[PDB]
RNA sequence: CGUAAAGCGCACGCAGGCGGUUUGUUAAGUCAGAUGUGAAAUCCCCGGGCUCAACCUGGGAACUGCAUCUGAUACUGGCAAGCUUGAGUCUCGUAGAGGGGGGUAGAAUUCCAGGUGUAGCGGUGAAAUGCGUAGAGAUCUGGAGGAAUACCGGUGGCGAAGGCGGCCCCCUGGACGAAGACUGACGCUCAGGUGCGAAAGCGUGGGGAGCAAACAGGAUUAGAUACCCUGGUAGUCCACGCCGUAAACGAUGUCGACUUGGAGGUUGUGCCCUUGAGGCGUGGCUUCCGGAGCUAACGCGUUAAGUCGACCGCCUGGGGAGUA
């Protein structure tokens, strides 16, 4: 049954009346949640995840924190999967309208890295560009080309990812995503309980979404 | 003070449905039974249970339908303070019929859809919906 | 606030048996007691507002008490407020 | 009715209102039916008559009411007898600036007396008035007197509110906890009523160190009936009796039931190799923060300003006036 080795469960006091429900912990001065009930939520989780990835899946691996934002730019990106691992630039779903540019800054740009105008102008301008495009990149990546409408959503951490998750419930958008004791549930649509900054219950889960869009219908 | 109790138990009720709570008891009485009866076979609380003897004590087992609790409002409508007593004719109807009011009567507890049928009318404990 | 010799022996003068604490006739006789034996204390001092408070609450309980009983077993009453010497 | 008009300064309680839970009885409240009555006109519905209309008229409908009779008994009221959780009584303890009385301690101030010692001290923004050659201030020693209790001391504790801080004894009120034992709805609220009620203020007597309305002097100022300085009387202290008001405020009436959380403070108590200065529970009170919810908003938020009930008090534009 259980999968994740350990990943246990996670945070103290901190909790939120609210993840009640998805608790068994009481492990000295921090939940254990409730291993037993979190993965009858990979049934539905990656379900509804699939159901959809085969209908064709739009996605967005929202996850940050300079503790796990490469760890995300990862076979979660490669696949039939778009992601964000840095700020998320707020009002990027709610006003991709505006943003949308934003993106043509990136490309007709990069669309120049090795080709147009680069190596001349000024080598002040240089880096003092390249500047213009790494800040760019980060935050802006997974974004690239949108192909699809944002789709779903998977987040790594309901509430420090608040407004990422917020603009979905406002745009009619899935958001999967894990909650930890502390977060506040209700935002997510399909919630997964257990840890939500450990370098594993990422990567296990994170891996195992990776491992579910990027293979539906052949 | 205890001295209103229906409107404990309507209360009880009103609360605990909005803090999604699974059940809720209380002391029990005759009364408190003949509407949990009427809540219950109106469809508002799963079902009650009275679970001692010399200390009784009424249980409801609540409802929640969509994400909702099914039992959107419940008020008093008679208590000490003023009673209320209609006749016939004159009995009310909720919600325009949808919802209903709980009537006792010379011949039991009944809503009013029953004590309207029944031909008769009483005193108007409270209102549902 | 009166002696435990004293209230048992009261408890026993007024109820069916010790144990039989809470009887009306008990209760009141008790009080009654700290009442009378108070009645010293204020007399003396007099600006002992505060412990006064108190006194009038052993009065106003008595009072209720008394009250009671006599809705309840007017014989009971009468023998009570006699035996006590009370109610001139 | 927190901050806009509005919670009585606080309590106790008569009348009054309201009242847990069970069975029987009653049939007053309540409900049902029947009968009678509810004048005609008017109103309203359908018509009819004046050339139309207003107007006139037929017939219904309606008069939501009242009474009488007979029934129904769930709720309320009455009568009866109970019940134990509401409320009391009982037992051993605990914490406390809760009250009343009496006793007592040290530190300082002022004063009185004396040693040493000598021209200043004191005060301000700066000054002066004041004080010192009859020796001041400074310092040391002895004494008198009154007033308040540093450190502890703390969003600490007690009380109904007012408000209560040295130490000790005596008298005394309340609160809380742990066991079970007793009474058995004895309860909640409360107009009228009664009690209590900071400071100031009044009356007779005391008492008087420091402080200080008034008043006097010195200054500042354009003025200075002030703020500052040097003085200082009522008063501030005690007993007895008055007064009855405060932003008497949490500007939030009392009682009860219900409703996610988090970190403390304080005070009981059960359990754990007491083997840790603790470990896990379980009551009372208290502070901060915050969820729903509530709010005009600020904010409140299990100590509600959320959700409901019982009763009381109070509001109805500003000024006039809490005046006549
Ligand atoms: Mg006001
Ligand atoms: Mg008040
Ligand atoms: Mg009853
Ligand atoms: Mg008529
Ligand atoms: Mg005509
Ligand atoms: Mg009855
Ligand atoms: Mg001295
Ligand atoms: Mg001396
Ligand atoms: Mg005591
Ligand atoms: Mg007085
Ligand atoms: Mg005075
Ligand atoms: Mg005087
Ligand atoms: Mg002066
Ligand atoms: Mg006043
Ligand atoms: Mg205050
Ligand atoms: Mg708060
Ligand atoms: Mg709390
Ligand atoms: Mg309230
Ligand atoms: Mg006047």
């Amino acid at each position: 049954m259980l999968k994740a080795g350990v990943h246990f469960g996670h945070q103290t006091r901190y909790w939120n009346p609210k993840m009640k429900p998805f608790i068994f912990g009481a492990r000295n001065k921090v939940h254990i949640i409730n291993l037993e009930k979190t993965v009858p939520m990979f049934n539905e989780a990656l379900a509804e995840l699939n159901k959809i990835a085969s209908r064709k899946g739009k996605i967005l691996f929202v996850g940050t924190k300079r503790a796990a934002s490469e760890a995300v730019k990862d076979a979660a990106l490669s696949c039939d999967q778009f992601f964000v691992n840095h700020r998320w630039l707020g009002g990027m779903l709610t006003n991709w309208k505006t943003v949308r540019q934003s993106i043509k800054r990136l490309k007709d740009l990069e669309t120049q890295s090795q080709d147009g105008t680069f190596d001349k102008l000024t080598k002040k301008e240089a880096l003092m560009r390249t500047r213009e495009l790494e800040k760019l990149e980060n935050s802006l990546g997974g974004i690239k080309d949108m192909g699809g409408l944002p789709d779903a959503l998977f987040v790594i951490d309901a509430d420090h990812e608040h407004i990422a998750i917020k603009e979905a419930n406002n745009l009619g958008i899935p958001v999967f995503a894990i909650v930890d004791t502390n977060s506040d549930p209700d935002g997510v649509d399909f919630v997964i309980p257990g840890n939500d900054d450990a370098i594993r219950a990422v990567t296990l889960y994170l891996g195992a979404v990776a491992a579910t869009v990027r293979e539906g219908r052949s | 003070s205890m001295q209103d109790p229906i409107a404990d138990m309507l209360t009880r009720i009103r609360n605990g449905q909005a803090a999604n709570k699974a059940a809720v008891t209380m002391p029990s009485s005759k009364l408190k039974v003949a509407i949990a009866n009427v809540l219950k076979e109106e469809g508002f609380i799963e079902d009650f249970k009275v679970e001692g003897d010399t200390k009784p004590e009424l249980e409801l087992t609540l409802k929640y339908f969509q994400g909702k609790a099914v039992v959107e409002s419940i008020q008093r409508v008679s208590r000490p303070g003023l009673r209320i007593y209609k006749r016939k004719d004159e009995l009310p109807k909720v919600m325009a019929g949808l919802g209903i009011a709980v009537v006792s009567t010379s011949k039991g507890v009944m809503t009013d859809r029953a004590a309207r049928q029944a031909g008769l009318g009483g005193e108007i404990i409270c209102y549902v919906a | 606030s009166l002696s435990t010799e004293a209230t048992a022996k009261i408890v026993s003068e007024f109820g069916r048996d010790a144990n039989d604490t809470g009887s009306t006739e008990v209760q009141v006789a008790l009080l009654t007691a700290q009442i009378n034996h108070l009645q010293g204390h204020f007399a003396e001092h007099k600006k002992d507002h505060h412990s006064r408070r108190g006194l009038l609450r052993m009065v106003s309980q008595r009072r209720k008490l008394l009250d009671y009983l006599k809705r309840k077993d007017v014989a009971r009453y009468t023998q009570l407020i006699e035996r006590l010497g009370l109610r001139r």
